[PDB]
């Protein structure tokens, strides 16, 4: 009756394997012995079905008891005051020991079970370690404690909100800004304030004291000019990816604290040749999680507010736009009627006639009004499909050059 | 609904014994290895290696046991089994290019090999000099030929070309067998004798298989055109045009119902009525699969019937070009499809 | 190494002068009168009244196909191809279904055709033609395309 | 300028239903076996040419036959930095043929690749993911070359830098 959740349970204490190969071990050992030996086969059945689709009373599982004695201790050497400011015994190799343990069970394990024992309370226990890494000064357990939130903020999205208003993002953005010498603490806490802001969600107004212009200034120096340390050269793409999410609930780019940072510089050429290798191919490397509501667009919401002034347009090269025009043009074609994305181009298009002076050199125009005219004239019905008309005649009637007929 | 890989390379052709204890396969090249059937398991015994070339046709003669081979090297070559091993005898064909098909007679006294030399050949043999000499039919055909079967007279025959058509033609040899009875097809049957011209010219005929009665004849062509001549109804011809890919080869298991099977990669069923004088889909016949849905994972070139003949199958075999051969059974079919009927 | 000797026999080709070439057949009852084909006035005065279900069968009733005339076939194209190009899109679906099964392969013969010599928005209409005839005809009947010996 | 995702629906059933292939041996020459859509010496086994179109430029042209099938396909190049590398990238994978076995050395006149698929093809590789490599070309090139044609202009600035900067 519970045979196929007790089995999991004996086999990840006694070998150690994670949630997904401890059932294909069972479903492989009995699926062989299913037909090796056709007389067992009844008894099988039954076990696989157990699998496929609890467990006993009073029985907790392992991972859920570890998860209760680490939460607990951490929680209890967050309390030690003394301890903290006023050393005096050893915490270094305990601490390490117990961080490895919670980042080896929240990549393993169930997630469900390590997302109640995190849920629990109202956050209970992320909100201490959040309150641990404000407190603890050691880059050794700094470091831990990041990957233990970037396992965390895959598992549900909930805790993604509990994180970003908390005062993480903000010892981070300080951190970094500050401590520019440990490389691998500036490579993951730019990925995990990336993955914090990835799904849109606002915040409180203090965050914009280290997460507003200055901290983009310092994002865009690194993405020009780069570090000495940095030998591979992963920062660059992780803090244009940082910027891409910063950007996310931000509105009005008339109020945004990011093109403030675009329009003071004083030359950005390679965080632009970035974002077009971005939208040639339109990936979002700020989705990493597949969690819903999905989030728009980075890249397009980022050039949509680039373009929705003069001040941040001229950034571009002229050979950089005539690159951006023809791919946003070919991409308004590409793409099939009911699709999200095809208004988003069609926006950011609106918006470059508007903030730029396309209407002197006209590249690529002709192949542009030839393929407004078709989106007017489809027949589709959906309402997404009527939105994307709605941008059009709005286009056109504003500047009337783009609806004459192609010549 | 069994499948054995003998290989992962294509499967030429194919042919059983009487017994359906024996089968000569030609693994994609110039050998012939004869695999017998121990219990549930398949071994090679012998092996056949005389042909300068790639082998395209196989024919067993069941009561002879005699194998008849043709291959790309303008050859043929006839088996008989002395003691152990099999030793050819010699062919005559005196055919310029090479050679697609061949058939053993019902009567076992001749074959005929369909060629792209644009002719056919009707071999027989000459104790005289131990070869198998051979006569031409190249009147009206003007491409290769690359299907062929014999009517149960033993005489008549049929032949599925590249031209677009499916002639029938007299195969009859004055120094083996007496002139023949008459036929709905014609009474006038010399050697040589274009009795029905299709009349379609569209689509490569790619097989052939004559009616147990002898009186129906079908093809299946590249235009995804199955059909159906009946000499009764004065040789009136029954399309039934397909929306899949096109067949590859048939054959007769009623004197009214046929399985066919090509590029789509399964079989099919097609039932007649002379009644209405048209064909139907009889649906698919294996069940979809719980890419390809289906045992053979390439196309079928070769269907054949083991149990049953063509008055009423019982089994049937495939071979395909996935290096399989898969034995069906048509009741079972019939069983586990309540809404296939076979009429 | 090199030749010295005159080689230039190799040069000509005999294969051309050769009596084994193949022969297609032709409808001789056609070459004398060449079947009409669609009148345009026929089509035309559908498609005034915006009739077009039925100017649509009138295409394909009509259909040069047996004629060795281009020209003929060439009008006949631009007739049908004038007919599917104003079609409205959600009409299309209402049309193919319609046909018999040997319209829909006659349907998908035209449509190959409109492929070759485009206009400006030529193509985006019979690609959706494409998809309604393949969801009722299937592959085989692009297959009736391939092995048709005789062009629309 | 139709859209992208039933261009690749209407090639993708046309490659179907010309890879319904055969060996055959030749009725010219004593026992070659060749493709007959590249040599064409026998009319009757060479099925009609189909052509496939977004538009004037971009197109895809399958010349079908009983055992090969030869698809050309043009690219769209709006500009003539798009027009010299295209050709370029076309040479260094026409070079690399003999990996690509399903290739031509040289494409057809008025087409910017060929590709050539045998009846030994199918038999050996699998016919369903031949297919999905030309659909999978046809929807990377654009980008493919637009991400150098973004590679060559981000060298251009070094470039001037690189010299302006001494003065």
């Amino acid at each position: 009756r519970t045979i196929g959740a007790e089995l999991m349970e004996l086999v990840r204490r006694n070998t150690g394997l994670s949630h997904e190969l401890c059932r294909v071990a069972i479903g492989i050992i009995v699926g062989h012995i299913q037909a090796s030996v056709p007389a067992s086969s009844p008894v099988m059945e039954q076990v696989l079905l157990s699998l496929v689709e609890a467990l006993p009373s009073g029985q907790v599982c392992h991972d859920q008891q570890r998860l209760e004695v680490i939460f607990a201790d951490l929680a209890r050497r967050k309390d030690d005051a003394q301890q903290r400011s006023w050393a005096l015994y050893e915490d270094e190799g305990v601490i390490r020991c117990y961080l490895e343990e919670l980042l080896h069970i929240l990549t393993d394990a169930d997630p469900e079970v390590c997302k109640k024992m995190c849920k629990r309370n109202e956050f209970e226990s992320v909100l201490a370690l959040v309150a641990y890494y404000q407190m603890e000064h050691r880059a050794s357990l700094r470091l831990l404690l990041l990957k233990c939130f970037g396992a965390m903020c895959s598992l549900d999205a909930a805790i993604i909100s509990t994180l970003v208003s908390s005062v993480l993002p903000v010892e981070l953005a300080r951190d970094m800004q500050t401590d520019t010498q440990d490389h691998q603490k500036l490579c993951y806490s730019a990925l995990i304030l990336a993955m914090v802001f990835s799904m849109g969600e606002a915040v409180p107004y203090a965050h914009y004291e280290h997460l507003g212009t200055p901290f983009a200034q310092f994002l865009l120096n690194i993405v020009e000019d780069g570090l000495p340390l940095d030998t591979t050269e992963q920062l660059p793409d992780l803090c244009v990816n940082l910027l891409l999410a910063l950007n996310l609930h931000l509105p009005a780019a008339d109020q945004n604290v990011i093109m403030a940072a675009l329009s003071k510089h004083a030359n950005v050429k390679i965080f632009s040749e970035k974002l077009l290798l971005l939208l040639n191919r339109g990936d979002d490397p700020v989705r990493i999680f597949k969690h819903e509501p999905q989030p728009p667009h980075s890249v397009l919401k980022f050039l949509q507010d680039v373009f929705g002034s003069p001040a941040t347009a001229a950034i571009f090269y002229h050979t950089d736009m005539m690159a951006l025009i023809d791919i946003t043009v070919r991409h308004i074609a590409d793409l099939s009627p009911g699709d999200k994305l095809r208004m988003e181009y069609l926006s950011l298009m609106h918006a470059i006639v508007r903030t730029t002076p396309y209407l002197q050199h006209r590249h690529r125009l002709p192949d542009l009004q030839a393929i407004l005219r078709r989106i007017l004239n489809e027949e589709e019905t959906s309402p997404q499909c009527q939105m994307d008309r709605m941008i059009v005649r709005e286009m056109c009637k504003e500047f009337l050059v783009l609806g004459e007929a192609p010549s | 609904m069994a499948y054995h890989s003998f290989l992962v390379e294509p499967i030429s052709c194919h042919a059983w014994n009487k017994d359906r204890t024996q089968i000569a396969i030609c693994p994609n090249n110039h050998e012939v290895h004869i695999y017998e059937k121990s219990g549930a398991k398949w071994t090679k015994v012998h092996e056949l290696k005389e042909h300068n070339g790639q082998v395209t046709g196989i024919d067993w003669a069941p009561e002879s046991n005699r194998i008849v081979t043709c291959g790309t090297d303008r050859n043929a070559y006839v088996w008989t089994l002395k003691g152990r091993t099999w030793k050819p005898t010699l062919v005559i064909l005196r055919i310029n290019r090479a050679a697609r098909c061949v058939r053993w007679a019902p009567n076992e006294n001749k074959f005929a090999v369909g060629s792209g030399s644009r002719v056919i050949s009707i071999c027989y043999f000459e104790q005289e000099n131990d070869w198998w000499v051979c006569k031409h039919i190249k009147k009206p055909i003007r491409s290769t030929v690359l299907s062929l079967d014999w009517h149960p007279n033993n005489v008549l025959l049929a032949a599925g070309s590249c031209d677009f058509k499916c002639r029938i033609f007299s195969a009859y040899i004055k120094e083996v067998e007496e002139r023949p009875a008459p036929t709905p097809w014609g009474s006038k049957m010399p050697f040589g004798e274009l009795m029905f011209e299709s009349s379609s010219s569209c689509g490569w005929v790619h097989g052939v298989c004559f009616s147990a009665s002898g009186s129906r004849v079908a093809w299946v062509s590249h235009d995804s055109t199955v059909c159906l001549a009946d000499a009764d109804k004065k040789m009136a011809v029954a399309t039934l045009a397909s929306e899949t890919l096109p067949l590859l080869a048939l054959t007769f298991i009623t004197d009214n119902s046929l399985v066919a099977a090509g590029h789509d990669c399964f079989p099919v069923l097609f039932t007649y009525d002379a009644a209405a004088g048209m064909l139907s889909f009889g649906g698919r016949l294996d069940v979809p699969k719980q890419g390809l849905d289906s045992l053979h994972k390439n196309s079928v070139s070769q269907i054949s019937v083991l149990s049953g003949g063509k008055a009423k199958c019982s089994q049937f075999c495939t071979t395909g070009m996935d290096g399989g051969m898969s034995i069906w059974d048509v009741k079972s079919l019939e069983s586990a499809l309540k809404d296939l009927k076979i009429k | 190494a090199r030749n010295t000797l005159s080689s230039r026999f190799r040069r000509v080709d005999i294969d051309e002068f050769d009596e084994n070439k193949f022969v297609d057949e032709q409808e001789e009852a056609a070459a004398a009168a060449a079947e009409p084909g669609p009148d345009p006035s026929e089509v035309d005065g559908l498609l005034r009244q915006g009739d077009m279900l039925r100017a649509f069968h009138a295409a394909l009733r009509n259909s040069p196909v047996n004629t060795k005339n281009q020209a003929v076939k060439e009008r006949a194209q631009g007739v049908v191809l004038k007919v599917l190009t104003n079609f409205k899109s959600s009409e299309i679906e209402q049309a193919v279904q319609s046909l018999d099964r040997n319209g829909v392969d006659l349907l998908m013969k035209y449509i190959y055709k409109g492929f070759e010599k485009p206009t400006e928005n030529s193509s985006a209409v019979l690609l959706q033609w494409h998809e309604k005839a393949l969801a009722v005809g299937g592959l085989g009947s692009i297959i009736r395309v391939l092995t048709a010996r005789k062009t629309v | 300028t139709a859209t992208l995702r039933p261009y690749l629906s209407a090639v993708r059933a046309t490659l179907q239903a010309a890879l319904c292939l055969e060996n055959f041996s030749s009725q010219v020459v004593e026992r070659h076996n060749k493709p007959e859509v590249e040599v064409r010496s026998s009319k009757e086994l060479l099925l009609q040419p189909v052509t496939i179109s977004r538009n004037e430029k971009e197109k895809v042209l399958i010349e079908g036959s009983i055992n090969s099938v030869r698809v050309s396909i043009a690219v769209k190049q709006a500009d003539e930095i798009e027009k010299i590398l295209c050709h370029k990238f076309m040479r260094f994978m026409m070079m690399r043929a003999e990996n690509f076995f399903i290739l031509r050395r040289k494409p057809v006149e008025g087409y910017d690749i060929s590709f050539l698929i045998t009846n030994f093809h199918t038999e050996q590789m699998y016919k369903h993911k031949l297919v999905d490599f030309v659909i999978h070309f046809m929807e990377e090139i654009d980008k493919e070359i637009s991400e150098m044609k973004l590679s060559v202009n981000a060298r251009a600035r070094i470039v001037a830098e690189e010299f302006l900067k001494n003065f």
